[PDB]
């Protein structure tokens, strides 16, 4: 109901943590679960990559069809790009129905 | 086959979009009128009359007439025209195919 594609059986789930490495322990034996541990963190790059399938538009339509545009008009920051502090914005939803057919 | 009672040709009209070429078919109906009464007329024009020297011209007009396409609306549609510039960068003419048929 939100949009997109129901699926059954969807992208996976993907889990990520960072083991834990525990600090020394006390040397003499304690049952007790370890509490104390390194304090860390990791990084790294991520990579994702989707194949889509495209149906392409057959209309017979004489007549010019609405398409998405960016303003022809001057203004400060450009759409869709960052601005003079660095931070990238979106200035609108931008939908996917611009075409046309016939019931 | 060429006879009164069957048609010499089939009205094509319309675009094919094929990977980096397009091509364009269009029919249309014409009237061909007898011109200068079957004659060949020499035409001109001098300063005489209020007319200036920039305007003369020495000439002929002829029984002939002539087909000519060379306006895109011709070949393309307002859609095919809009596919044309939002998509590409550019394009040129490959190749021509020209027919007459269905004469009265």
């Amino acid at each position: 109901l939100m949009g997109g594609f129901g699926l059954k059986h969807p992208p996976p789930q993907i889990l990520i943590k960072n083991t834990p490495v525990p600090a020394d322990p006390p040397t003499t034996f304690s049952q007790a679960k370890l509490a104390s541990f390194i304090t860390q963190y990791s990084t790294g790059q991520v990579s994702v990559e989707i194949e889509w399938e495209l149906q392409k538009e057959n209309s017979k339509r004489w007549n010019p069809e609405i398409q998405y545009t960016s303003n022809y008009y001057k203004s400060t920051n450009v759409d869709f790009a960052v601005n003079v502090d660095g931070t990238y914005s979106e200035p609108r939803p931008i939908g996917t129905r611009y075409l046309t057919r016939n019931l | 086959a060429d006879g009164v009672g069957s048609s010499s040709g089939n009205w094509h009209c319309d675009s094919t979009w094929l990977g980096d070429r397009v091509i364009t078919t269009s029919t249309r109906t014409w009237a061909l009128p007898t011109y200068n009464n079957h004659l060949y007329k020499q035409i001109s024009n001098g300063t005489s009359g209020g007319s200036t020297n920039d305007n003369t011209y020495f000439g002929y007009s002829t029984p002939w007439g002539y087909f000519d396409f060379n306006r895109f609306h011709c070949h393309f549609s307002p859609r095919d025209w809009q596919r044309l510039i939002n998509n590409n960068w550019g394009f040129r003419p490959k190749r021509l195919n020209f027919k007459l048929f269905n004469i009265q």
